[PDB]
């Protein structure tokens, strides 16, 4: 998971799977959306957020052999760490639950 | 879920009230701001929503996005194109020479060259969709009928009798024989079903005749039970035997035939009583069950509505009324009860619409009654003349199914035309068609053509689409799919399309 | 939609305060001067940048072209690498081999090892290789070189029980808006020659596809004699680690007959004379029929006759652009494909695409069968229209210029 | 100004890929299938109001039944001396809401009015209650792209496996004019078909699965005059089309039992 | 350069004096050498294509 709190726009940086992970989340309009960053340089920039999609959509961008992170609902900064949670899946569990989705 | 604003015109203040200038350039700037940024915004939005996407560029866009060539479509017939203007009547036949012709597309002659060019945006819109269905839809017969009627039709149901659009039947044929036969008859009582299993209608008495015919009923005992006699007026059918009966105020009674009992094992009974024009504009009805579960009815004499009804079991099916001419209607009722105790029918008349057939009157009220008749189905059928005894008529026996000849047991009387529906040689009739004729001596008859199918079609790997012409589709379009270069219509490898 | 107009846009605030406030000055020396032109220069980057993230144009696009890429196919490509296996190495006795020892082979190797090993005194053992990059290379047949040596373990041997993966290449736009009108897939029961096409083309390693078919009997306008409904597919593959996946996903997406080649026809490259052999499929039908060839390989041979020009332009800088052109990496012109009519029009006028200003006065260009010697001086056209049993190549060798 | 304009050009900065909603995702789903609007009321006809004399029942009244659903009334009619009139009804909430057929409660009364009833000849108008909102309309395009994942045996080995009852099923195809397992040579390129049951209690369910799955070039006429049962000579008398068609014709056999 | 996705067969090129009537289909060459003082003029209807 990622420890969240309420907050209208905040940022996360923590070293998951072996590599160095950066996530803004901030509020706009009415959707969240967030920017990705992996090892100090940019992956994708305002990523809608919704629930179970992943949000990284490309394969040169989640993994060669990485993880992803995904939504078990439609995020709501004030209900974040109450009934809303983010979660990051490694390689292995991704590839299954990707597998699934179809 | 916070609110957000981004309003231009929060920079005005309470301070600004009597200000022409700064209010004047901040408003302007606003205005600007929802031209240019919101305004644009919702336009494109709409020109890229593709259903009712006209403008030209997002069309060319769709089909970049989609990739067929563009050289067959007629982009616009804007005033951008060679030889349109608002006078335009320059180095052009203007009437001092020559007639010019007038029905023709706006712009000029030269436009549109080539019988391939269409030139009306709506089947560009049609084809489009169509040619993405191709290039995404690979080869499944239901799906792309079903895709064809949802872009073609906008999922409305279709005509037969106009031999509309389908894919094909591929090598596969339709039918042999004739098979879920139904013949429909016109006479003096309107449309009628026949079946090839006799029917039975257990009413005792077709007619009443007198009081000691069918009994009456009054639980309260407060005055005469309504009495039952025969009078003479105009039947439908030809003669004059009509009866009467009249409620007097005072006096809660119903007639009731004697019917034998019980009459199945709790399905479907399909009770009749022709209506007669009578003194007051309703008649009323009751179909009796073990106490307490009775369903009951009324019918609209003047409107042709059915009005009062009521479960008090699971007994109630349906009810209809349906026309006549002449002042004359045919009322119906259907029972289905999870019991089989249908013990006896009643009848009576009432004042009102929603009276019941057990309420008191406030006066006296007549009204007329002919031919009843109860049966074991859902369906009304033939009216039958019963005396004594219920009588059992089948009409009808398929006597050659694949040469599609019936044979009738007693010989039709003159005027009495014959419908016929289902599926024969291939075809379908879902509306009636003749194959009858009435002149009073005949009992064989031959069944008529339907709206026909192409059935066979064999040939394994052939395939080839078919098309009606109330859909008015150019024609240009009929020549433009006739390619495969262009590629825009769903197919699978090995099998060749034709449009027609 | 497709441009924006700001040659008007001045006018528009410099009327805007004339009607706003009074009819004042609006001049270039006062106060207004400044607010007129930022309400301008900030009005022309709005309306610039709003119709820049409209187009969305499958051309033009970029970036966010991956998602109008997403909505039909799967996906572009990976990053993975060369990962090799079953080597061995001539050594001595009781060596304790080194990890991540670089053997560096002549065409650009720079192989790394993937896990540690001591030797015998048997005298060769075995090791794992991986490639320091992460593109799509080879290793040569014999051993080369090493770099890392214990000056015992004498030099690394490359056999032929050895196996060799191959990995991809990033992603390039340019390289996506080419292979977007193929890879597109459909969504009935998968049984199009498109839908074929698509999917095949969708296959790693696999460089280009070739498939036509019958519909009629007999022959067919496109090559092909023999059988009467048949089904040509002819896959350009550089390699299937997957060898019955390159065959699996031909059966997964095929519906009626496959032929070898059109069923009798000579002079191609059959994988094999019987069947490919699909392992299973999962419908519980044992239905083993699918049957493709590979191209017969070409050469290439390019020459030119460049003036002068306006630059300084090197000589070796034109044989590099030929290549691209061959391998497809240009934006527009596919590259070098099966049927690829080699002209000198397409060829020695793209070379312009990138390196302008110099004067062309002659090229003419020709070909001959792969690992054969070179034609003779009068053996030059400016075309060699290629049939569909196959494709030519360009190497850097081939290319000859002269700056007459 | 330019932070709204920023934040409006980074709203819609991906549309095409369908993670997309509100409004734009409806015209991506539209290009397949799919449903929308969807929101109405359970609008009613021929209404039974016993009450008073030649009074009016006045219009947006309020309308109760047992598991206590909030109905308004439309129209405001008078009242014949017999104690019956009808009346048309609309829902609170714009749902498919059910109306148990229960005799009304009332919660806003009129004089000498009482007793809202039921009656068989009321017409029961059901509404679409916003059934695909944005999620399940991407489930629906999922399901639908796995459905077009699978080609001819594969479609008919699930779909025929998705019928109730069924246990197994054997899938061929010929492939040539020769035999490859079975001496199906009758015609050229058919496709056979066998299927285990535990009675094939729906026949005609077992004929749309089959015929659900077509390849529109391909005969399935198949037999030796030895192999499996047919279960019928000429026809397998499909159902004729759910979508705008008519009667097509498919054919499909079934095992011999063996007793071990 | 300004069209990309295009094969092309074959292009020849002839030059001719200013105002002559067209030449013959032989008139065509590779490449025309033009002197210091002569300047060369296309124009829209002398280019001609040919779809084959």
């Amino acid at each position: 998971k990622i420890p969240l709190t309420a907050v209208p726009n905040q940022a996360i940086s923590f070293n998951a799977g072996s590599s160095y992970w950066k996530i803004r989340l901030y509020q706009n309009m009415d959707m969240m959306n967030a920017d990705i960053s992996r090892d100090g340089v940019i992956v994708c920039h305002g990523v809608r957020c919704f629930g179970g999609i992943p949000l990284l959509q490309y394969s040169h961008q989640y993994r060669p052999d990485y993880g992803n992170f995904v939504f078990d609902r439609d995020a709501d900064w004030t209900l974040f760490g109450d009934g809303i949670n983010l979660f990051y899946l490694d390689g292995a569990e991704f590839a299954e639950y990707q597998a699934l989705a179809t | 879920l916070p609110a957000y604003n981004s309003d231009i015109q929060q920079a005005l203040k309470w301070l600004h009230n009597q200000a022409p200038g700064i209010t004047g350039l901040i408003q302007r700037k606003a205005q600007w701001y929802d031209r240019f940024s919101r305004q644009f915004w919702a336009n494109w939005e709409r020109d890229v929503f593709h259903l009712k996407t006209a403008n030209p560029f997002g069309l060319m866009v769709w089909c970049i996005i989609l990739g067929t060539p563009s050289k067959g479509f007629g982009l616009y017939p804007k005033n951008s194109s060679w030889a349109f203007g608002r006078l335009r009547q320059n180095f052009i036949y203007s009437g001092t020479q020559v007639p010019p012709p007038a029905d023709a597309s706006p712009g000029g002659n030269f436009y549109g060259g080539g019988n391939a060019e269409i030139l009306n945006l709506d089947e560009i819109r049609k084809v489009l969709q169509l040619r993405y269905v191709a290039l995404i839809s690979n080869g499944s017969i239901a799906y792309i009928n079903r895709m064809l009627r949802y872009i073609f039709n906008d999922d409305e149901p279709w005509d037969e009798a106009t031999g509309l659009y389908f894919y094909l039947m591929d090598s596969t044929g339709e039918n042999g024989p004739v098979e879920n036969l139904a013949v429909y008859r016109k006479d003096w009582e309107g449309m009628v079903l026949l079946s090839s299993s006799p029917r039975t209608n257990h009413v005792l008495t077709s007619t009443p005749a007198s009081d000691a015919d069918w009994p009456g009923v009054d639980p309260a005992a407060s005055g005469i039970p309504v009495t039952v006699e025969t009078a003479s007026a105009t039947a439908p059918d030809g003669s004059a035997t009509v009866c009467k009966l009249t409620k007097p105020a005072g006096s809660t009674a119903y007639v009731s035939a004697p019917i034998d009992g019980p009459l199945g094992s709790g399905s479907t009974v399909t009770f009749s009583f022709f209506a007669k024009a009578g003194s007051t504009r309703f008649i009323a009805i009751q179909s009796a069950a073990d106490f307490p579960s009775r369903a009951d009815a009324v019918f609209d004499l003047d409107s042709g509505n059915v009005i009062s009804d009521q479960m008090l079991d699971s007994s109630v099916v349906s009810a209809r009324m349906i026309r006549l001419e002449n002042g004359w209607w045919r009322c119906v009722l259907t029972t289905k009860t999870v019991s089989s105790s249908f013990r006896a029918a009643y009848v009576a008349p009432a004042e009102t619409n929603f009276s019941w057939i057990d309420s008191n009157s406030s006066a006296a009220i007549d009204v007329l009654i002919w031919g009843a008749q109860i049966e074991l189905g859902d369906t009304p059928t033939g009216y039958l003349k019963t005396t004594g005894a219920p009588v059992t008529i089948t009409d009808y026996v398929l006597q050659n199914a694949q040469t599609g000849t019936v044979k009738f047991t007693q010989p039709l009387p003159t005027g009495v035309e014959a419908y016929w529906t289902g599926d024969w040689k291939g075809g379908t009739a879902a509306e009636p068609a003749r194959f009858a004729v009435g002149n009073g001596t005949q009992d064989t008859f031959t069944l008529s053509d339907p709206a026909y199918i192409g059935l066979p079609t064999s040939g394994a790997f052939k395939l080839e689409y078919r098309v009606g012409p109330a859909l008015n589709l150019s024609p240009q379009l009929i020549n433009l799919m006739n390619d495969r270069a262009v590629g825009i219509m769903p197919t699978c490898a090995g099998c060749d399309v034709k449009v027609i | 939609v497709a441009d924006t107009a700001d040659v008007l846009s001045d006018v528009e605030a410099e009327f805007r305060a004339a009607l706003g406030a009074n009819i004042n000055l609006a001049a270039s020396t006062p106060q207004g001067s400044l607010v007129a032109a930022e309400a301008i220069a900030r009005s022309s980057v709005m309306r610039n940048e709003a119709r820049i993230a409209n187009t969305i144009n499958p051309n033009v696009s970029f970036g966010t072209f991956l998602d109008a890429i997403c909505a039909l196919m799967g996906i572009e490509r990976g990053s993975d690498l060369s990962t090799f296996g079953y080597g061995v190495q001539v050594t001595g006795r009781s060596q304790t081999r080194i990890s991540t020892g670089s053997r560096v082979q002549t065409p650009a190797g720079a192989i790394f090892t993937v896990m540690s090993d001591v030797t015998i005194p048997a005298g060769g053992v075995a090791t794992i290789d991986i490639k320091s990059q992460e593109y799509g290379n080879i290793p040569l047949p014999v051993g080369n070189l090493i770099i890392i040596d214990g000056t015992i373990g004498w030099s690394g041997a490359k056999v032929i029980a050895s196996t060799r993966v191959d990995p991809g290449s990033r992603q390039m736009s340019d390289a996506e808006l080419k292979n977007a009108r193929v890879n597109r897939l459909a969504i009935q029961g998968r049984n199009s020659t498109m839908a074929i096409k698509a999917y095949v083309s969708a296959v790693p390693n696999v460089t280009s596809v070739n498939v036509i078919e019958n519909n009629t009997g007999a022959v067919q306008v496109v090559n092909g004699v023999s059988f009467t409904l048949p089904y040509a597919v002819w896959v350009c593959v550089a390699g299937n680690p997957d060898k019955q996946a390159v065959a699996d996903a031909l059966w997964a997406a095929h519906n009626g007959g496959t032929p070898w080649d059109y069923g009798a026809t000579n002079n191609g490259v059959p994988v094999d004379g019987p069947n490919g052999v699909p392992v299973r499929d999962p419908a519980s039908g044992r239905k083993y029929v699918v049957k493709w060839t590979t191209p017969i390989m070409y050469d290439g041979y390019v020459n030119v006759t460049v003036q002068q020009g306006s630059s300084s332009v090197a000589p070796e800088a034109i044989q590099n652009a030929v290549v691209n052109y061959a391998q497809g990496k240009v934006e527009g012109e596919e590259g070098l494909v099966v049927g690829a009519s080699l002209s000198a029009f397409e060829v020695a006028g793209a070379i312009a695409r990138e390196i302008p200003g110099i004067y062309i006065k002659l090229c003419q260009v020709a070909c001959v069968a792969a690992g054969s010697p070179a034609p003779a001086p009068g053996d030059f056209t400016s075309e060699y229209v290629m049939s569909a049993f196959g494709q030519a190549t360009i190497s850097v060798g081939n290319v000859r210029v002269t700056f007459v």
